[PDB]
C-alpha cells in the first residue's frame, strides 16, 4: 500500500513501468484475475499513477527498476 | 587532445524536434556537448560553458556539459542535429554514410561568445543570413 | 465488340481439337454471336486457345521482396543486364529471375497467361500482397493464404472442432482476401522457430503434440466441408532429400477417404504441388535417382489427386519456399547468401540462390525428373505446367519448358550438352522416351487443368458461353509442328496477339495498352462462431503486434475483387 | 469527447498503432493523447495546430519568401524537372507507400536520381544484406519467444522509447510467460546507456572495434576460442566466453543493431560480420539478426522500389529504360559531393539540417524545392516551399514497420482546406510533365 | 593502328563514355567513331561532340589503340568490357575504368575514381596516381567476382581492395586502408606499405602479402611460420599467418586449406 511518485519532466513516455508492473499483469496474464486495476498508463506521454490512495502497490521495485532513465521513486515511508 | 567523438540521439533531442526546428527547445536540445568529467577536467573546461569544437571539416561553438551516459575517458558526443553536422566529415567510404560517429576532434575552451542558432549557422554557410 | 475469325481452337473444356472456330467476345464475355460493328482479327492459321491460367507462381509478397532487395546481381551480371533491356509498356522491366511487378504482367501478358494464382502469402502480410498487386499490369490475380502453421488451426484441430476451424478459416479468407487454403511443410515450419524440423508425416509439432498427417486430414475436411473453389494446395514434408519419394506416397494416401462437394467443377481433393521436387529416390546424392515412376503410378490410380510439376529450367535462379528448414539446408549445402523471415504465429520464410547449371549430375538428374513426370501421365487434366517461380526457373522459361515436352529433339539435345550424361541417364529414364506431348495436350495441361483444379473454369480457362474473354493467338500451325524446336520456343515465348476481357493488349509481342484488372477472392456468407471471435481477441491481446481492427485489409486497399461467394 | 482507437504514431521505426486519440466534438482539435510516447505525443500536437501552412511559397528576388498557387508550383517543378539534366530527388523516409510510389512514377518520367534516407542511414546494411543475407524475423516472433536480446550499437530507450516494452523485453507472449525474467539482455556500446541500464550485461567496446568484437565472437563459436588474445576491442576474454556460452545455450536469439554499426569505420562490413555470425549461431541454436530502422516508412521506399524497379535505393533512372544501383556513385552525398547534380527535391525528410554542411553547401548551388507539411530547415534553404498533408494525422496509408510488416495508419483530422497529399501532388506533377510532353 | 581523341568542348557534368573502348573502335570510319553514342545527365550525346579525332583503327580490337590527351578527370566507364587493344588516358580518370575487362590494358597516367577493376577477368591496369577505394572490388551483391588479371596501383589505395576476390593479382606501390581481401577465395593483394588494419576479413582462401605494419591486427589469425617468399621483388622473409579461422574453411583433399596472410 505504498506510494510511487513519477518524475513527470524527465519521463519519456517508453512504457516499460505498464508493462513490468505485476499489478498490472494481473488482469491479462492470470489464471482467473483477481483484481483488474492498473497502477500506472502513460497519457499524453507521461506515466500517470491511478493508484491514488495508495491501495494497490506492494514495494516491489519492478518498475523502478524497470524505468530505463531512474525516474520513478518509490516511498517505504507511510505517506 | 585528439579525443576521438561520436553523435547520436536523445529524447529530449527528438522532443525539440517535433516542437520545431526552429524553437528554443532545440537550440537548448541539441547544442550540447556530452563529454567525460575527467577529461573536462583535464582540458580545462568549465562545467555548462561554451566551448570550440573544430575538427577537419569545421568548427561550432557548442554548451560543453556532463552526461548521464558516461563517456568513457577519451570520446565525445553531439546529439545529432545543426551543430553536429556543422563539424561531421562529409567522408563516406564509397558507401555514402558520411562519418557520422567517430572522427577525430580539438577541444577548445572558449567561453565569453554566443552560441550560433539553426537558422544563423545553416543559412550563413549557405550565404542567406538576412537577419 | 469483337470477334477472332478463322483461327484453329483447342479448348479441353469443350473437347474442341482444330476447328476453325470463330469466338464473339461481347463486353469481356464470350457469346455466341455479334453483329458487324465488332472489329475482327484476321487470325488464319494461327493457334487460337483460351487466356492462360496459371496455379503456382510466387510472383509477389514479402517473399518475392525479400529476394528483389537481398539479389541485385540478379538484375546486373558481368557488365550487361541478364534481363534484356525494354520499356515497350508505359513502364520499366527490371530482373531476370524474380522480375519487377511490371515485368511479371508484360512477360505474362506476351506469354498469353492472364490469371495468376499467387500461391503462398502469410495472412498477416496481407496490404504487401495487395500493393505489388496493384502493381502487376494486366493479369488478373488472386493470393492462396497459408493455414498449415497457423496456431489457430493448430488448436482447432488439435481438439476436433470443425465447425470452429471453419468458421476461423472463413474469417482469414475475408480479412486476406485470399482465395483457398497452402498447407506449406505442415508443422514443420512451426518447429523451424524453434529451429528443428518435421522430417517425416507423423513426428508432432513442438509443445503442440498435433502431427503433419492430423493437419493435413483436419484442413482437407475443413475445405471440402465449406465448399471452397480450390482444394488443400499442399507442399508437403521432407523436400528436397533423396528417398523421400516413400514420403511423398505417405502424404498423398491422406486424401483416400474423401470426396470434393462444391458449387463448383473440381475434383481434385488436394493438389500436391511441385511434385518433380518430392519424387526424389535413393539415400545421398551419389546414389540418387528418380521416383517419378512410383509418384505417377500412384496419381494415375487416384481420381482425386492432381498435381503439377515444378520442372527444372536449368539456369541461375533464387529459391523461395515458405519453409525454413529447406533453405537453411540449402544454404548450408552451397554456402551462398540466405534469407530469412519468421512471422509471428504464422508461418516462415527463405530466400537463397542456387545454380542449376547443366554441369552437374544432380541438376542433370532434377532436369530428367519433371519430364518423367509429365511423360508418365496417362490423363494430362490433372497434371499441369508450373516452374514453382522462381524456385525452379523463372517463368520466362515455360517455352523451353513447352518446347522439352513436344519435342524429343530438344531433350537430345540437353542431355548431350550435359555434362554427366552417361550418370543422369543412367539414373532417369528420360533417355529412351518417345512421348511428345500434343498441342492439344499441353493447351490442356497449361489452361484447362489448372483453371478446372481451382474451381473457376466457369469464367477463367476456356472459350465455352460465358466465359471471361481472355485469348491469346500464337504463330504456330496446328497442321504441321515445326522441324526446329526453337521455332516452338520463339511462338510460345511471344504471342501474335493477346485479349483481356476484349481489349486487345499484345500485337506482334509487343505491348498495346493495360485497362485494368480483377483480384479474386472468396466471400464464405456464415454467421459468426462466439467461440472463434474470443479466440481471436484474446490471441490478439496477448500474441500479436498489430491491433484486430488493423489486421483486415482495409476496403479501400484491393484493387477490383470480383468475390467468389459461397454459403454455410 | 470522440475517442477513436488504433491510430498510427508516424515516428520511429516502432510504427506503434496502439494509440488512442480523444478528438473534439468538431473533429479538428485533438485534446488528449494515450498510450503513445512523448516523441510521439509531439508529433500529433504539432498536427493539430491551427496556425499552419496552407499554400506554397516562393523566393522572390528580395529574398523573402511569397506565397503562390498550387498549379503555378507545379507548373515551376515541372519545367525546371524536365529543363534539368539529372535532377535528384531525396526523403521518403517520412510519407505513406503511395507517396514512394507516386515519386518513383514521377521521376520514372523525369529521368534523375531517385533516393531516400537509406544512404545515409541503414543503407550500410543493406550493401551488407547484398553481401551475406538478412536471418531476420518479425517483432512478434521475439515478442513470443526470445530467450536472448542483444542490442549492438543501439540505444532503443532513446531512438525507439516503447521498442521494449512493446517487441523486445518487458512483454509476456506465449512461450515467454516468464516475461523478462527469463530474458538475457546483453547490450554493446562504449558509452553507458539508457538500455544499458535496463540490461543485465555490457560490453562497453572502444568505438570503432566492432569488427575485431565480431571476429572474436566468430572464432568462439567455431570452437577453437582458446586463440584469443587476453582482451579483444577492450573487452575481455572471460566476459566474451560468459557472453558466447550464453548466446550458444540461448533457445531462441535475436540481435539489433544500428548506428554504432552503420555509421563508424567499415560501414557495410560491420553489418555483414554481424550477419555471418548469425548464419553461424543458427548452427546450434536459432538467432536472427533485424535492422533498428529509423523512420516509420524508411522500410517502405525499400519495398516499393524493389518492385518497381528491384533496387531499394541508390537509382540511377536516366538512362530512362534501364535503372542502375552502386551507393559509391549513385547516392546523395557522394553526387553532392561531386556536384554531380542539377537539382535537389526535399520530399519527406530535412536535407538541409541532417546532411553535411559541405554537402548542403554544393547542393545549394542549383535550384531547391521542398515538400514538407511544416517549416524546417531545408524549407528555410529552398526555393519554394510547397506545403503537404502528414502522414497518420491528416492522411491514412499503409507504412512499413522495422520487419517489412505494414501496417495501416488512419486519419484522425482533416488537412486544412486547400493542402492536398503528396501522392495527389506527385501525380499532378507527372500529369503535367506529360503535357509539357517529355 | 591508333587512335588520338583530343578534348575541345568541357562537359559540365559527368560524361559516361562506355562507348569508347577498342572494341567499339576498331574497323570504323573517323565518322562513325565521332557518332558513337554518349550519355550525359539524361541527355545522350554523340561522342564527336566532345572529343576530336585523328588517327585510323584497325580491323581488330587487338590492333586498334586509343589515347586519349585532354582533362578527362570527368569522365567514367572508359575500358568497360575491354576485350583487347589498348587504352592510355593521358591525364587521370574517374569511376569504372577497366570494368568487367576481358583483355588489353589501361595505362591511366594519373589518378583515378572508385570502382577501379570492377569484377575485371584479365589483363593490365597501368595507374601511377593514388586509385580511391573498391580497387577491383566485385558488383554489390555478388559473390564471384574478379577473376584474373593484373592491377598496378602506383599510389595510396582505400578501402575494400580485392573484394570478394577469386583469382588474379592487385598490386598496391603505395600503402591502403581498411577491409583488404574481405569475403574473398583466392588470388594476392601485394600491399607496399601501412595498412591500418582489418586485412583479410571473411576470408576463405587466397594469400594478401604485405611489406608495411599492420596496425591493428584482426583476432581472426594466428602465426604459425617464419618463410622466405619473393613476391615482386627478392627474399623479404616473411612470417606467415594462417586463415581467418572467423569464417568457414573450404577442404581440399585430406587437409583444410587456410587463407594465409603474410607480414614483414
Ligand atoms: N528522439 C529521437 N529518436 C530517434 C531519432 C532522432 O533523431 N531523435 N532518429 C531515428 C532514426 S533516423 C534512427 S536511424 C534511429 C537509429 O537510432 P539507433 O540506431 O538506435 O542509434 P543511436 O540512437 O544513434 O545510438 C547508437 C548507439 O551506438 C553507440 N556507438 C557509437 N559508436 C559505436 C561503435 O563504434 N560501436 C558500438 N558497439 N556502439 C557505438 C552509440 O554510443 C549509441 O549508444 O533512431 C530513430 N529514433
Ligand atoms: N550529426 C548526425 N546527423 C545525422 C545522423 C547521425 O547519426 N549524426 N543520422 C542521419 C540519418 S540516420 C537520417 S534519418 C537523418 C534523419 O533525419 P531526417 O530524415 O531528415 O528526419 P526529420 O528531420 O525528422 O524529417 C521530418 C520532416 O518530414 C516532414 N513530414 C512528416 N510527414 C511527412 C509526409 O507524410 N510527407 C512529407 N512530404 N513530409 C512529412 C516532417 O514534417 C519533417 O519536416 O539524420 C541524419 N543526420
Ligand atoms: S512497486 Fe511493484 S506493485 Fe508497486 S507500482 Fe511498482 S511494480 Fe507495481
Ligand atoms: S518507465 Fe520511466 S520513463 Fe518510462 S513511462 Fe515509466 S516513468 Fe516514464
Ligand atoms: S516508439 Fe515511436 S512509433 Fe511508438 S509511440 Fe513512440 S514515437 Fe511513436
Ligand atoms: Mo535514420
Ligand atoms: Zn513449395
Ligand atoms: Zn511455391
Amino acid at each position: 500500500a505504498f506510494a510511487v511518485h513519477v518524475n513527470m519532466e524527465r519521463c519519456t513516455g517508453c512504457n516499460n513501468c505498464v508493462v513490468a508492473c505485476p499489478v498490472n499483469a494481473l488482469e491479462l496474464n492470470t489464471v482467473n484475475p483477481s483484481s483488474t486495476d492498473k497502477i500506472y498508463k502513460v497519457i499524453n506521454g507521461d506515466a500517470v499513477i491511478l493508484d491514488v490512495k495508495h491501495e494497490l502497490c506492494a514495494g516491489c521495485g519492478i518498475c523502478v527498476d524497470a524505468c530505463p532513465y531512474d525516474v520513478i521513486q518509490l516511498s517505504g515511508q507511510p505517506p | 587532445k585528439t579525443l576521438n567523438m561520436i553523435t547520436q540521439r536523445a529524447v529530449e533531442e527528438g522532443i525539440a524536434m517535433e516542437i520545431g526546428k526552429t524553437s528554443r527547445q532545440y537550440f537548448d536540445a541539441c547544442s550540447i556537448i556530452e563529454m567525460n568529467e575527467q577529461d573536462m577536467k583535464e582540458l580545462g573546461i568549465m562545467k555548462n560553458t561554451n566551448v570550440r569544437v573544430k575538427s577537419e571539416s569545421g568548427e561550432v561553438v557548442v554548451k560543453a556539459v556532463v552526461g548521464r551516459q558516461t563517456c568513457y575517458p577519451g570520446l565525445c558526443h553531439i546529439r545529432q542535429g545543426v551543430w553536429a553536422n556543422q563539424v561531421v566529415p562529409p567522408r563516406t567510404q564509397s558507401t555514402g554514410a558520411p562519418q557520422y560517429s567517430g572522427f577525430p576532434v580539438t577541444v577548445e575552451p572558449v567561453p565569453n561568445e554566443r552560441l550560433k542558432t539553426a537558422l544563423e549557422l545553416v543559412q550563413g554557410a549557405v550565404g542567406m543570413w538576412k537577419g | 465488340e469483337l470477334l477472332i475469325k478463322n483461327g484453329y481452337i483447342f479448348d479441353p473444356i469443350s473437347g474442341i481439337k482444330g476447328d476453325k472456330a470463330d469466338i464473339a467476345i461481347k463486353d469481356g464475355k464470350i457469346v455466341d454471336k455479334v453483329s458487324s460493328k465488332a472489329q475482327v482479327i484476321d487470325a488464319s492459321g494461327k493457334t487460337v486457345m483460351s487466356g492462360g491460367v496459371d496455379i503456382h507462381t510466387h510472383v509477389s509478397g514479402p517473399k518475392v521482396n525479400t529476394g528483389r532487395m537481398m539479389r541485385p546481381e540478379d538484375k546486373f551480371f558481368r557488365g550487361s543486364y541478364r534481363g534484356g533491356i525494354i520499356k515497350q509498356g508505359k513502364r520499366m522491366e527490371m530482373g531476370f529471375s524474380i522480375p519487377s511487378t511490371y515485368k511479371t504482367g508484360y512477360a505474362y501478358a506476351r506469354m498469353g497467361y492472364t490469371f495468376t494464382n499467387e500461391a503462398a502469402m502469410p495472412p498477416l502480410l496481407a496490404p504487401h500482397v495487395h500493393e505489388e498487386f496493384r502493381d502487376t499490369p494486366i493479369l488478373d490475380q488472386a493470393a492462396m493464404p497459408v493455414f498449415g502453421n497457423n496456431w489457430f488451426c493448430f488448436e482447432y484441430i488439435k481438439n476436433k472442432e470443425l465447425e470452429n476451424n471453419a468458421a476461423y478459416v472463413a474469417w482469414l479468407l475475408n480479412a486476406t482476401k485470399g482465395i483457398g487454403i497452402k498447407v506449406v511443410n505442415p508443422g514443420g515450419t512451426e518447429a523451424w522457430a524453434w529451429g528443428e524440423n518435421c522430417t517425416t508425416i507423423n513426428d508432432p509439432v513442438p509443445y503442440f503434440d498435433i502431427t503433419p498427417a492430423e493437419i493435413v486430414k483436419g484442413l482437407i475436411e475443413t475445405n471440402e466441408y465449406l465448399g471452397l473453389p480450390h482444394s488443400v494446395h499442399i507442399h508437403g514434408n521432407n523436400l528436397g532429400n533423396p528417398g523421400n519419394y516413400k514420403d511423398t506416397l505417405d502424404t498423398l494416401r491422406l486424401a483416400e477417404s474423401y470426396k470434393a462437394k462444391n458449387k463448383f467443377g473440381r475434383e481434385q481433393v488436394l493438389h500436391n504441388t511441385h511434385i518433380q521436387f518430392h519424387s526424389y529416390k535413393g539415400t545421398s546424392w551419389a546414389d540418387f535417382e528418380s521416383g517419378a515412376k512410383e509418384i505417377m503410378d500412384y496419381v494415375n490410380a487416384n481420381k482425386n489427386i492432381t498435381c503439377d510439376i515444378g520442372q527444372v529450367t536449368l539456369d541461375e535462379t533464387t529459391t523461395m519456399t515458405a519453409d525454413g528448414p529447406f533453405e537453411y539446408h540449402l544454404n548450408q549445402l552451397n554456402h551462398i547468401k540466405w534469407a530469412n523471415v519468421d512471422v509471428e504465429l504464422e508461418t516462415g520464410s527463405g530466400v537463397v540462390p542456387y545454380i542449376y547449371d547443366k554441369n552437374i549430375k544432380v541438376c542433370g538428374i532434377q532436369w530428367a525428373i519433371g519430364l518423367e513426370l509429365a511423360l508418365y501421365a496417362k490423363d494430362l487434366m490433372r497434371v499441369h505446367i508450373t516452374t514453382d517461380h522462381p524456385n525452379a526457373g523463372p517463368f520466362t522459361r515455360y517455352p523451353c519448358v513447352i518446347k522439352w515436352l513436344m519435342s524429343e529433339k530438344a531433350r537430345k539435345a540437353t542431355l548431350d550438352t550435359m555434362k554427366w550424361k552417361d550418370k543422369v541417364i543412367a539414373a532417369s529414364n528420360i533417355a529412351s522416351m518417345d512421348r511428345e506431348l500434343g498441342l492439344y495436350e499441353i493447351a490442356m495441361m497449361t489452361r484447362a487443368g489448372p483453371a478446372k483444379a481451382l474451381g473457376l473454369a466457369a469464367i477463367y480457362g476456356s472459350l465455352v458461353k460465358g466465359a471471361d474473354g481472355n485469348v491469346a493467338i500464337y504463330n504456330l500451325d496446328a497442321n504441321d509442328l515445326p522441324s526446329d524446336p526453337e521455332l516452338i520456343e520463339a511462338a510460345f515465348q511471344n504471342t501474335a496477339y493477346t485479349i483481356k476481357e476484349g481489349v486487345v493488349v499484345v500485337k506482334d509481342g509487343e505491348i498495346i495498352a493495360e485497362p485494368h484488372k480483377y483480384t479474386l477472392w472468396t466471400k464464405v456468407n456464415m454467421p459468426e462462431n462466439a467461440q472463434v471471435m474470443h479466440d481471436i481477441k484474446e490471441k490478439f491481446t496477448k500474441n500479436y503486434t498489430v491491433n484486430l481492427e488493423n489486421y483486415a485489409v482495409f476496403d479501400e486497399h484491393v484493387h477490383n475483387p470480383r468475390a467468389i461467394e459461397l454459403d454455410v | 469527447p470522440k475517442v477513436i482507437e488504433n491510430v498510427g504514431c508516424p515516428y520511429c521505426g516502432c510504427s506503434c498503432d496502439d494509440v488512442r486519440i480523444t478528438v473534439s466534438d468538431d473533429g479538428k482539435d485533438i485534446l488528449e493523447v494515450e498510450n503513445v510516447c512523448a516523441i510521439g505525443t509531439e508529433i500529433f500536437k504539432h498536427g493539430c495546430s491551427k496556425d499552419r501552412i496552407r499554400l506554397p511559397r516562393m523566393r522572390q528576388p528580395d529574398g523573402s519568401m511569397k506565397d503562390i498557387s498550387y498549379e503555378e508550383a507545379i507548373d515551376w517543378t515541372a519545367r525546371h524537372l524536365l529543363k534539368a539534366k539529372k535532377p535528384l530527388m531525396y526523403g521518403f523516409g517520412s510519407t505513406n507507400c503511395e507517396g514512394q510510389a507516386a515519386a518513383a512514377r514521377v521521376m520514372e518520367i523525369a529521368g534523375g536520381m531517385l533516393d531516400n534516407c537509406a544512404t545515409i542511414c541503414h543503407g550500410p546494411s543493406f550493401l551488407a544484406i547484398f553481401d551475406n543475407g538478412y536471418p531476420s524475423c518479425t517483432l512478434g516472433e521475439v515478442k513470443n519467444r526470445a530467450d536472448v536480446i542483444v542490442y549492438w550499437g543501439s540505444n532503443p530507450a532513446h531512438a525507439h522509447p516503447r521498442h521494449m516494452s512493446r517487441y523486445s523485453i518487458f512483454p509476456r507472449g506465449f512461450f515467454t510467460g516468464k516475461g523478462q525474467k527469463k530474458r538475457t539482455v546483453i547490450v554493446i556500446d562504449p558509452r553507458f546507456t539508457d538500455t544499458a541500464n535496463v540490461a543485465d550485461y555490457h560490453l562497453q567496446v572502444k568505438q570503432g572495434h566492432d569488427y575485431e568484437l565480431f571476429n572474436a565472437f566468430r572464432m568462439v563459436i567455431h570452437g577453437h576460442g582458446k586463440d584469443l588474445p587476453d582482451e579483444v576491442a577492450g573487452i575481455k576474454k572471460e566476459t566474451i566466453l560468459e557472453v558466447a556460452e550464453i548466446m550458444k545455450n540461448a533457445r531462441f536469439g535475436t540481435t539489433f543493431f544500428g548506428m554504432g554499426l552503420t555509421h563508424t569505420d567499415g560501414r557495410n562490413h560491420n553489418i555483414d560480420i554481424a550477419i555471418s555470425l548469425t548464419r553461424d549461431l543458427n548452427k546450434i541454436s536459432k538467432w536472427t539478426i533485424m535492422a533498428m530502422r529509423g523512420h516509420y516508412n524508411i522500410a517502405g521506399p525499400g519495398v516499393v522500389w524493389s518492385w518497381t524497379f528491384g533496387f531499394p535505393y541508390c537509382l540511377d533512372l536516366t538512362k530512362q529504360n534501364h535503372a542502375h544501383m552502386n551507393p559509391g556513385e549513385t547516392s546523395s552525398v557522394d553526387m553532392a559531393m561531386r556536384d554531380e547534380v542539377d537539382m535537389f527535391i526535399n520530399i519527406g525528410t530535412d536535407a538541409a539540417a541532417h546532411f553535411p554542411i559541405p554537402a548542403v553547401k554544393q547542393l545549394k548551388k542549383h535550384p531547391w524545392v521542398t515538400i514538407d507539411p511544416s517549416i524546417n530547415m531545408a524549407s528555410e534553404i529552398s526555393d519554394l516551399h510547397i506545403p503537404v498533408c502528414i502522414c497518420g494525422v491528416d492522411v491514412g496509408g499503409i507504412v512499413y514497420r522495422m520487419d517489412n510488416v505494414p501496417i495501416q495508419f488512419r486519419k484522425v483530422i482533416e488537412p486544412p482546406e486547400g493542402v492536398m497529399d503528396d501522392e495527389t501532388l506527385l501525380n499532378k506533377i507527372a500529369d503535367r510533365m506529360e503535357e509539357l510532353k517529355a | 593502328e591508333t587512335i588520338t581523341m583530343t578534348l575541345v568542348q568541357e562537359p559540365e557534368l559527368f560524361l559516361e563514355c562506355y562507348s569508347v573502348t577498342p572494341d567499339l573502335f576498331a574497323g570504323k570510319s573517323l565518322a562513325e567513331i565521332a557518332d558513337l553514342p554518349a550519355h550525359e545527365g539524361k541527355i545522350q550525346w554523340k561522342l564527336g561532340d566532345f572529343f576530336k579525332f585523328e588517327g585510323k583503327a584497325g580491323e581488330t580490337a587487338a590492333d586498334t589503340k586509343i589515347v586519349v590527351n585532354g582533362n578527362v578527370r570527368r569522365m567514367k566507364r572508359f575500358g568497360q568490357q575491354m576485350t583487347a587493344g589498348e587504352i592510355i588516358i593521358n591525364s587521370d580518370a574517374d569511376m569504372y575504368i577497366g570494368g568487367w575487362m576481358k583483355g588489353g590494358k589501361i595505362t591511366v597516367k594519373g589518378n583515378a575514381d572508385s570502382f577501379l577493376g570492377i569484377a575485371m577477368e584479365g589483363g593490365e591496369i597501368l595507374i601511377e596516381g593514388d586509385a580511391q577505394n573498391h580497387v577491383g572490388s566485385a558488383y554489390r551483391g555478388d559473390w564471384r567476382g574478379m577473376s584474373g588479371g593484373l592491377i598496378r596501383v602506383k599510389g595510396k589505395a582505400g578501402n575494400d581492395i580485392g573484394t570478394a576476390m577469386t583469382g588474379g593479382t592487385i598490386i598496391i606501390e603505395g600503402d591502403a586502408f581498411i577491409h583488404v581481401l574481405t569475403h574473398a577465395e583466392g588470388g594476392t593483394v601485394i600491399i607496399k606499405g601501412d595498412v591500418e588494419g582489418r586485412v583479410g576479413g571473411q576470408m576463405v582462401k587466397g594469400d594478401a602479402y604485405i611489406l608495411g605494419n599492420l596496425l591493428y591486427p584482426l583476432p581472426g589469425f594466428k602465426k604459425v611460420a617464419t618463410v622466405e617468399k619473393e613476391v615482386d621483388g627478392a627474399t623479404y622473409t616473411f612470417d606467415q599467418f594462417i586463415g581467418d579461422l572467423g569464417e568457414r574453411k573450404e577442404k581440399k583433399k585430406g587437409e583444410i586449406i587456410y587463407g594465409n596472410i603474410f607480414l614483414k
